[PDB]
């Protein structure tokens, strides 16, 4: 319930070595449950 | 269906779906090709 603030933060994956991850989810469960809803939920924009 | 996508595609307010949101929506879930998208076109009620 903790982790859920960090979702939608610009610096979710920093002290980690891959700063891809954001886009990995994106790709793989963003045609099922939505990919505007994972662009909210992960604070992404799918323009920039 | 189960999914929420679907849902979200979803509008009518007593259930149903129009055929053209049911192509879209099945469309946008990326699992279908055209011929099978079509199948399921014909195989379903298709109340006027």
């Amino acid at each position: 319930q903790w982790d859920r603030l960090v979702l939608n933060t610009p610096s979710f994956p920093s002290n980690y070595w891959d700063k891809f991850v954001k886009r990995k989810v994106l790709d793989k469960h963003g045609d099922i449950f939505g990919r505007e809803r994972i662009a909210e939920l992960l604070g992404m924009d799918l323009a920039s | 269906v189960g999914s929420e996508a679907f849902q979200d595609y979803v509008t009518d307010p007593r259930g149903l779906i129009s055929k053209k949101d049911f192509q879209k929506a099945m469309d946008s879930q990326k699992q279908f090709t055209g011929p099978e998208i079509q199948f399921l076109l014909s195989c379903s009620e298709a109340d006027e």
